[PDB]
């Protein structure tokens, strides 16, 4: 009963206690790391035409 | 191969093989009167063979029941006279076609293939073929060999079974 | 003897079978 | 060989009889009750 | 399943005569329908079994006879007895 | 405190396995050789716990003599006497040891009546288990030969009758276990190769007698060492029967399961192995063993980045795994961009450790497959586009092969829509209303056939409870007589 005996193995062994409660990986990887100022996105949008 | 007898394989196959044997005959016998589809000769090869080498091993009592099991008669009556202490394997061998039989015509031919034997002997004995007689029916043959007894005068033995007769014996018979 | 063993075994089961069917039938009529 | 052929009948016959006792024996229940 | 009583007393009883040249069987068989509710079937068993192993003194027959001796409805304790001095 | 060590393990093991062997003797053999399952659990409890669970018990159990009943009362008479006689003297057997002990113990102590596998259990669960655990791989060598005799025993269990005589208790397990460990050792600090032979010829004498556990841990070991080397590894499934179903400790089918897959991914067949091994990730258990969980998923996430999706942005954080699919996500990160760039980056970065991971052909080949990601997600996000953005959006420079791209995903069924060649525009087919049709009703109709059969199973199995421990009852007997006597005073009256 939940023998588990296994040849595999365990394989191997923070600063991210920031959980913001649930995923927002799909959403961190949306923007990764671009089109940050959308402020700017916007503003620097409405003077080009 | 045959000979290597030492093989898980061989083993198997002749398991099989001696299976087929006996479903195709017993399949076949029960007389199917112009279709009598025969086996292929090969495998009576190689399971005599087999019966060869129950023999060897002085091994009567498979012997004596595969032959019933496959139908086959003669290897059955050869299996009596044998090297066995006959006359008791004799009687083993009725007890048991008295008890574990059903198909009347194959019951019949067995029981008179054994009758005769039991005429045979050093000295034979009589009232076993007697009540035979009254297991398959034939008072002829009972009225003759009481006629045999009468002749070689010994009117004992015949007094003897014929008390062994009536008490048994359909008032008909 | 093994022939003898054999047979006994042989017949065992078809008698099983018979008891089976039997049970089952009854086990039917008693609703009614 | 027989000894070994004739047995493995034997040995392959029994399960079936064991499993069949065990069904019969719970149904014998059931309509008891 | 039938329907009328003397039919099912019959019925049961007559397997007295197919097995008697194996008398192990017969408790085998009989020894469940022997709690039947209605009591001819019951009486009727009574007479399968003593017929049965009608010389012997077999003991397994007699187990299941003896507890019958007092069964509520006369005629069947009337079977019992009969069965348990035939056997 | 020295105390304590003896009086617990011993007052432990005294009724650990002198109940289990007490149990196991008498009841799945004097009783129907069917019901050792409970043997077997306690089998399983007692592997998990000699496992963490000892000189002086294996000279105690070894003193089990079993030559008659008054002598298996002895024995355990004799398991507490020698118990005093550590509490007074020492262990014959030193921390462990016993390594000729063992041998000449078989022959000796009036073994008379021992059962077959109760002599087969006691064998493989103190020598094996014993030597090999305490070993550090040090009695492996010895462990060689003190399993060369479980294979002596194992040579009896082959033809000592014990092949069919007690073949049900015999291979209902302690054999099949034995098999495992067996094969263990040998891949501890040894070869394979002549084991791989033995195993074929012990798969072959089952699927014969008998068709249960016998082609499960069989099967397993096998295709273990077959792809421990990287051989053909498939000429072998086909023919195989596949592990035998109605019967699994659905623990096997787990890692079958796994094999199976690794072998379909190899060999350019992706889309239908997600799909089964997920199948195979399903069914293991709630345990906290994380052994072969991060392996399942680290390939299900590899064979994932093939096709065009994306794996899910879970199970990339849960406590037990994080650590070791590190690698993994900072590759997906990139791959998601679709930038060869970082790709690069992260594989010269990261080659030691994936190669180190037995993995790394499957994503020496992934680039290709990226593109394709790309044109996927175009494909679901417009319906009617030109090939005039398609590689201009996609940094190819040509729209001649972007039309080769797009045919080629088309016929492998990535995307559904038609190229209108002279045209120079792709549309998408839109088919819709699949309630109308008629495959819901055979989705619907597997399940309730699966439904209906989990109830037979059900009220078929384990409603045997009603024992003959009581039978039936009855009424009174003085009642009756007493109501007939006073009604009959009545009618008098």
């Amino acid at each position: 009963m939940s023998e588990k005996k296994q040849p595999v193995d365990l394989g191997l062994l923070d600063a991210h206690v920031w959980e913001d409660n649930w995923d927002d990986d799909n959403v961190e990887d949306d923007f990764s790391n671009q089109l940050r100022a959308e402020l700017e996105k916007h503003g620097y949008k409405m003077e080009t035409s | 191969f045959n000979v290597n007898d030492n093989s898980e394989y061989v083993e198997t196959i002749i398991a099989k093989c001696i299976d087929h044997y006996t479903k195709q005959c017993v399949e076949n016998a029960d007389l199917p009167e112009g279709e009598k589809k025969p086996i292929d000769q090969r495998l009576e090869g190689i399971v005599n063979k087999m019966f060869q080498r129950c023999l060897d091993d002085h091994k009567y009592k498979q012997a004596i029941g595969i032959a019933l099991e496959t139908r086959r008669l003669d290897v059955f009556e050869k299996t009596i006279l044998e090297s066995n202490d006959v006359p008791g394997m004799l009687a083993y061998s009725l007890k048991l076609c008295m008890s574990l039989m059903q198909n009347k015509q194959f019951r019949n031919k067995v029981l008179r293939v054994l009758v005769k034997i039991y005429m045979n002997l050093e000295k034979p004995d009589f009232i076993n073929v007697c009540q035979c007689l009254i297991f398959l029916d034939d008072p002829q043959a009972v009225s003759d060999i009481l006629e045999k007894l009468v002749k070689e005068d010994n009117l004992l033995m015949a007094y003897q079974i014929c008390f062994d007769l009536y008490e048994s014996a359909s008032q008909q018979f | 003897d093994l022939y003898s063993r054999y047979k006994k075994l042989q017949q065992e089961l078809e008698f099983l079978e018979v008891q089976e069917e039997y049970i089952k039938d009854e086990q039917k009529n008693l609703k009614k | 060989g027989l000894r070994q052929y004739y047995l493995s009948k034997i040995e392959e016959l029994q399960l079936i009889v064991n499993d069949k006792s065990q069904n019969l024996r719970r149904l014998q229940a059931q309509r008891n009750e | 399943s039938d329907v009328n009583d003397d039919v099912r007393r019959a019925a049961v009883e007559s397997l007295g005569f197919i097995l008697f040249r194996t008398p192990e069987q017969c408790p085998s068989v009989v020894s469940l329908l022997s709690e039947s509710y209605n009591p001819h079937v019951r009486y009727g068993a009574a007479m399968a079994l003593g017929i049965c192993c009608a010389g012997t003194g077999n003991k397994e027959a007699i187990n299941l006879l003896e507890p019958m001796t007092n069964d509520p409805v006369n005629y069947v304790r009337q079977g019992a007895l009969i069965a348990s001095a035939l056997i | 405190q020295e105390p304590p060590p003896p009086p617990a393990p011993q007052d432990v093991e005294m009724k650990e396995e002198a109940a289990t062997g007490g149990g196991s003797t008498g009841e799945a053999d004097g009783k129907t050789a069917a019901a050792a399952a409970e043997h077997s659990q306690r089998e399983l409890d007692t592997v998990t716990l000699e496992d963490i669970k000892v000189s002086g018990k294996e000279p105690r159990f070894v003193l089990r003599a079993l030559r008659m009943l008054p002598s298996t009362s002895r024995r355990l008479n004799h398991y507490v006497l020698y118990k005093a006689v550590q509490g007074f003297f020492t262990s014959n057997n030193a921390t462990r040891d016993f390594l000729l002990p063992f041998l000449e113990e078989p022959m000796d102590t009036e073994a008379d009546l021992q059962f077959r596998p109760r002599t087969g259990k006691a064998a493989s669960t103190p020598l094996l288990p014993e030597v090999e655990a305490y070993l550090q791989l040090l009695v492996v060598i010895f462990m060689m030969n003190s399993k060369r005799y479980k294979e002596a025993q194992k040579i009896s269990d082959d033809l000592m009758q014990k092949i069919s005589t007690q073949n049900r208790r015999a291979l209902d397990l302690v054999a099949a276990k034995c098999y495992y460990y067996h094969a263990r050792v040998y891949e501890f600090l040894d070869k394979l190769d002549v084991v791989r032979s033995f195993l074929h010829a012990r798969l072959r004498t089952a699927t014969l007698r008998h068709d249960a556990d016998g082609q499960a841990t069989l099967l397993n070991l096998l295709l273990r060492n077959y792809l421990h080397y990287s051989l053909y590894d498939q000429a072998e499934k086909l023919v195989s029967k596949s592990v035998f179903p109605e019967q699994a400790n659905n623990n096997e089918w787990a890692r079958y399961l796994y094999y199976t897959g690794r072998i379909k991914a190899i060999q350019l067949e992706y889309s239908e192995a997600r799909r089964t091994m997920t199948n195979a990730l399903r069914k293991a258990p709630q345990h906290t063993a994380v052994g072969f969980k991060q392996t399942v998923h680290k390939l299900l996430i590899v064979v994932e980045l093939l096709l065009g999706e994306i794996p899910d942005r879970l199970q990339f954080r849960q406590p037990s795994l994080k650590r070791s699919l590190m690698p993994y996500f900072l590759l997906t990160q990139a791959v998601r961009t679709g930038n060869l760039a970082k790709f690069n980056q992260v594989l010269d970065q990261f080659g030691e450790k994936f190669q180190a991971d037995g993995t790394y052909t499957l994503i020496i080949r992934l680039r290709h497959n990226v593109i394709k990601t790309g044109v996927r997600m175009i494909s679901l996000s417009y319906s009617r586009i030109s090939l005039a953005d398609i590689a201009q959006k996609l940094q190819l420079d040509s729209p001649e092969d972007a039309e080769f791209i797009v045919a080629k995903a088309i016929r492998d069924g990535v995307i559904e829509a038609s190229i209108n060649h002279e045209k120079g525009y792709v549309q998408s087919k839109e088919m819709i209303d699949i309630y109308s049709t008629r495959e819901p009703q055979l989705a619907f109709h597997q399940r309730i056939s699966f439904c209906l059969d989990i109830h037979n199973m059900s009220v078929k199995a384990m409603r045997f409870p009603p024992k003959s421990y009581n039978k039936d009852l009855e009424s009174a007997e003085e009642r009756r007589e007493r109501e007939q006597q006073d009604l009959e005073f009545a009618k008098e009256m």
